[PDB]
Parts: C-alpha cells; structure tokens; sequence
C-alpha cells in the first residue's frame, strides 16, 4: 500500500534525520538541570512541559529507529557489494577456498568460507558467470564436478537462507551500524528510566566532524599517553617507599594529634594518599605534610619536597602539554602537506604545476581537461554503457585492458604538451 | 566531436581555423556533453580520445554524499598507499561510485 | 557615541580604550593569533559545558552526602541536591579549582564508595585540569607557529 | 626537534637511493621503477 513507496524517503532524508535525531538530545538532557531531591521534576513555566517530556522521551526513540531504517536503506549493501566484489575477484585470481584455504585469522574472510556455496551469490554485485569461469580456471586441475557442486503470497520458502545469514554476519561487523544500534539501545531507556537515558550526547563525537580535529589531535598520540600514565604510577610507587621507610612521623593527616591521629604507615595507604593528594597538589606535597623545623632529617625532607616539586608538577604537566602541542603541529603540517601535494603538479601525469603553467593559465586547465579525474570515471560509465560490437579500437582496447585488470594506459610522464613541440 | 578533434590534432591552420571559427555555437552548447581524456592506446605514445558524457548521469554524479567521500579518497591516496594500485584504488573507488549513483538515481 | 557621554555621565564614558585594538597594529599580531583559531575555541567552550553536564549527573545520583558546602553541618547544612545547582557549583568551583574538585568536597575516609569517589576525583583531576588547559594553550601555540 | 629529525631521516631514506642516490623521481621516470631500482640495482643486503 505504501511500503516500498515511502522507502526512498527514509534514506532520502537520513542525514537530516540524523541531524534532528541528535538535535533532540540537547533538549533531552537540558531539562535535567530542573531536577530536585528523591527525584523531582520542576517546571517553572507552562506546566504542560512535563507531559511533552513524556512525549519526547519516546519520540526521540522512534526517531532513532527511523534513522536505523534509513541507514538500512542507505549504507547497506554497497559495503557488502565491496566485500562480495573482493571475495569474488580473490577467488577468481586465487582460488583461496580451493587452493589456499586461509588461516584461522580473517574471521571476516573465514565468515565467507560459509558463503561459497550460496545461490544468488552476487545478489547485488555483477554476475554469477564468474563462478563457472573460475570453475574452468580450476576444476580441470582439481575437481570439476566437485568444485562446481561446491559452488552449485507465494514467497513461502523462496528465500536466500544461508546467504542471508552470511549477509547479516557481515552486517553486524560495522562500526557505524553498531554505533547507531548502540545509540538505539541508549534511547531504549526512556521507557525504562532516565538514569543514563539522557546521556546520548556522545553522538556529537560522530555528528559534527569539526570537533574531530581536536579528538584526532589527541587520539593518535594516546599510545604514548598511556605510557605517561604508567610512568606516573611507577614514580609514585617509588616515592611511596621513601617516607614510608623514613618519614612516617612526617606522615600526618592527623587533626593535630589529640584526635585518633592519622598517618598512613601502610605502603598502599600512603601510595593512594599521594595519588589523591600529591597528584592534585599544585603547591607540592610539602604543602600537605609535616613541615620540618629542626628535624635530624629536615634537609632530607626538604630535598624530598623539592624533587617532588620538580619531577611531578613541572615535568609531567609539561610532558602532556608538549605532547599535545607537537601533536598540533604534526596534524597541521600533515593537513597542509596534503593540500600542497594536491595543489602542486597533477595527480595523473603529475609533472609540474609550473610546467603546464609554463604557458599562462594552462596547468589548472591542464588538470581540468587533460586529467579532469572525474571524466575517467565518466568514461567508464560510457564504456560499461555501450556494446563492444560498437567499440572503437581504443574503446575495445582499453575495455580489454580493464578486463585484464591491468591499467597501463594511464599517462605516466607523457602528456600532450610533453608529446610535441 | 569530430571537428574539435580536427582542431586538436590540427591547430595551426587558417582555412580550417577560419572554419573553426565559422559557426560554433552548439559547440559551446556541447560542453557538458563531451569527455576528453588522455590515454596511451598501445600507440607507444599518448592518445587523446574523446567520447560522450551522459549529462543525466553526470547530474546524478553532481550531488554530494560522494564529493566528500571523493575528497576523503583524495586524502587517502595522497596520504599513503602502494603507488601503482592507487589507480587501481581509483578503479574500485569509481566502481563503488557507480554503485552509489546507480542506487541514488531512484530518489 | 562613546564620547557622547561626557556630557551625560562617566559611567562607561572613560571606557573608550578599546580603540587601541585598531590604533596600533603591532598588537594586532596577538589578536589575530587568537582570532583565526577561535572558531574551534567556542567548541572548546561547548565541550567543557557538556563534560561538566555529564559530571554533574554522577554524584547527584551517587554522592549527595559527599556534596557539602555546609558550614560543618550544625548550620543549615548546604549540599546541592539539585542538578542545576551542583552543575553551576562545579562551574564556579571545579572550573576555578586547580587543586581538583576533591579539594572542595567531602573527602572519604571509610566510605563504601570511597574508591569510586577517589577515582571520580582522579578523572576530574586529569580530564579537566590537565587536558583543557593544555588544549587551549596548544591551540594558541600552534596558532603562533 | 626530535619529530622533525625522525621524519627527516624517514624522508631521506624514502627519497633517492642510498647507493647511487640520484632521484626517487628519476628511476621512477619509468613507472614502478625506482623501488625496483632499489630492490635490484642497489638492494643493499645483496652486496653483503
Ligand atoms: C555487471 N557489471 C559488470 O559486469 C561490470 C560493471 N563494471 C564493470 N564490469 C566489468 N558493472 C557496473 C556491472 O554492473
Ligand atoms: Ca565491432
Ligand atoms: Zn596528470
Ligand atoms: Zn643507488
């Protein structure tokens, strides 16, 4: 009645669906500032806002469900089209499941050890004649009838069964699909509880990418940052031995001794104490400890403070900051490097920005005409469009070159200006 | 596309070149329509071969949802890669682009 | 219109001194070193806002006894058991903290969730004080370079 | 300093050869040449 008719609408606005889906989550989490304890909902406004909250807590959820619908349209089988194209051409060139039988790894690939026999095998890729083609590539060698058989209302039992199961088993192994599925499970709890249900707001980390500059400026460098954490841990694991063996009188979290005077004379206790305090110190661990004013080991105590005062507070702060700002310069230089190499000499011939603009206003047009990279794609549409019975020799020729999957015809260093004088 | 190839293979004329400026207006109407690429068609040298651009398909290409994936792909290929299959990567990139425009036609 | 108010009032009339931002251009190196990069700096403000909008859920659901701006309880003991109140409190205090939010809060000395409290302090101690400070500084010095 | 030094070393390895050391572009004037020009014409372990 409306089924596949409206189906185009969902991917047709799926990005805008996603935008309004994340747009709701602000006003979801916005109202929880108007809370009061027990859990009380304050409305210092037109008091029907709480019933509209009761509305929107499931309205956002069915919006997210519609987002998964439009995604299930959109960024679905093209990925498995790629996967299927890959495994088809790799069994074609290689016969991996026939001759090679790959290892315990590539669970993605070993998942396709169960799609080999499947009936409508390129169900959205190209053609199934390639199966018979590679039978003729290999079945006379090893097993002709063996490997071919190894390949192969009223909708009552007329379905792809195990091919569909394989398809789903690939489908689960997606980042963004699982991201949005997790987002759906996040939006589940409006019917359950807003304990964590208003905490959808992680989705800004994949909604706008403007912020992802910063997150990437962290995340490539974090592999050393965990080691910074480790060295912090071990240097304080060192420091907690010292006064524990030598200044337990200088331990005092006591309320001036007349109370049950508190000193961490256990290694773990003073360790966690330095972790809680001496990390968050700022002014030094000598701030939150017994000062000496005449101790035998007073200068030892002082020098212990000084070594802390430097080696924690100065050093590791500066370490993390300098890591971050060299990460800044790294990422900026990488970005503009990419920009320059695009804006130098061409991609295709790739000879000289100066060289095809030796004649003025040439090189950009030399790009836009002699290389014009989308036009080669257009040309492939042109070739895959028409029939080889009507190809010219160039057309049939490069068609066959592509059929060979060879790609020699592209201009290395040999453009038209380069061709002549 | 014939006479432009005559212009391209033979510039530096007069009688052709006055015929090249004779009456050329649909010529200028014809420039979403013709593709001019540059290959080596086993001539052991360049070949500037031309062809038609189906402008309906080209309009189907004209949306984004791909152009940022294009520029992404640009960053990918200038970023790293085996430097010979980068054209092959472009082939696969085009094939998926075909798949995208094919699936976005029916909208 | 700035100079109008000498006949009116020197409430804001002596505040003409913004004009140094267009008088000498020697200073405009610094202001440009800010102003091209501020388009991300407003996003730094936004991420600050939302991470503390996260943090104000936590103890509000779990450590309201560890809330105490009380003057030792015998007074009308003050604990922000409203989400907006403790949110603005972290905004006022935990932003301006330096030593951590565990400084200006109930320490634990035997709580069931004492280690949860401690790890909450630690995560604050890093993720605010270290991180966002370093973010703004590194933004500024890559802007320099 | 240290990052620039490291990537500098990386570039100078990945430029022109160690042995002849002429042009990364130059032995890849012919396509797919220079890496094979390394791997065959210079192939430094082979001298060992
Ligand atoms: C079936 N099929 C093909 O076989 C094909 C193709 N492009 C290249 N080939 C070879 N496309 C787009 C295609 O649909
Ligand atoms: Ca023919
Ligand atoms: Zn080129
Ligand atoms: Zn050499």
């Amino acid at each position: 009645a409306y089924q596949q008719k409206l189906l185009n609408y969902f991917a047709r606005n799926f990005y805008n669906m996603r935008m309004l889906a994340l747009f709701v989550a602000f006003a979801i989490n916005f109202i929880l500032l108007f809370y009061k304890v027990v859990h009380y909902v304050l409305e210092e406004s037109s008091g029907y806002m709480e019933p509209t909250l009761r509305i929107l807590a499931i309205l956002h959820t069915v919006i997210s469900f519609f987002c998964i619908i439009g995604y299930y349209c959109l960024k679905v089988p093209l990925v498995i089209f790629k996967r299927e194209k890959e495994v088809a051409r790799k069994l074609e060139f290689d016969g991996l499941y026939i001759t090679e039988q790959p290892s315990e790894d590539d669970i993605k690939g070993q998942w396709d050890r169960l799609v080999i026999n499947t009936q409508s095998f390129p169900n959205n890729y190209w053609d199934k004649f390639v199966k018979r083609k590679v039978m003729d590539k290999y079945g006379e060698f090893y097993g002709r009838d063996r490997i071919s058989e190894l390949l192969g209302s009223a909708v009552l039992n007329s379905i792809d069964v195990k091919y569909q199961m394989w398809k789903l088993g690939v489908v689960f192994t997606d980042n963004s699909f699982l991201y949005l599925a997790w987002y759906m499970t996040m939006s589940v709890l409006g019917h359950y509880n807003n304990f964590f249900f208003a905490a959808h707001l992680l989705d800004i980390a994949m909604g706008f990418k403007t912020l992802r500059t910063i997150l990437s400026s962290v995340t490539h460098n974090g592999k050393q940052l965990v080691l910074t954490v480790g060295l912090l841990a071990v240097v304080v694991y060192l420091y907690t031995v010292v006064a524990f063996n030598f200044f337990r009188k200088f331990y005092n979290k006591s309320e001036d001794g007349d109370t049950p005077d508190m000193k961490c004379d256990d290694m773990l206790t003073c360790y966690m104490f330095h972790m809680y305090v001496g990390v968050r110190a700022g002014g030094g661990i000598g701030d939150e400890i017994e000062d000496p004013a005449g101790d035998e080991y007073e200068i030892y105590r002082i020098i212990f403070d000084i070594t802390f005062f430097f080696f924690v507070i100065v050093i590791l702060l500066a370490i993390i900051q300098g890591l971050i700002i060299d990460a800044f310069g790294e990422l900026r230089d990488q970005q503009e490097q990419v920009k320059e190499d695009m804006e130098t000499k061409c991609f295709i011939c790739g000879i000289g920005n100066d060289y095809f603009d030796t004649v003025p206003h040439g090189f950009e047009t030399h790009t836009l005409q002699e290389h014009n990279l989308a036009n080669y794609l257009f040309f492939l549409m042109y070739l895959i469009n028409k029939d080889e019975t009507e190809h010219t020799g160039q057309e049939s020729y490069v068609w066959k070159m592509y059929q060979e999957r060879c790609w020699e015809f592209f201009p290395a260093g040999d453009c038209f200006r380069k061709q002549y004088e | 596309v014939l006479l432009t190839n005559l212009s391209e293979h033979m510039p530096n004329d007069t009688r052709l070149q006055t015929f090249l400026e004779l009456a050329e207006s649909v010529l200028n109407y014809f420039q979403p329509f013709l593709g001019r690429i540059e290959i080596m068609g086993s001539a052991k040298r360049i070949e500037r071969v031309y062809f038609e651009i189906s402008e309906s398909s080209r309009t189907q290409w004209e949306k984004p949802q791909v152009k940022e994936s294009k520029r992404q792909f640009i960053f990918d290929v200038v970023n790293e890669g085996g430097e010979k299959e980068k054209m092959e990567l472009f082939v696969n990139f085009c094939e998926d682009t075909i798949f995208e425009m094919q699936l976005a036609a029916q909208i």
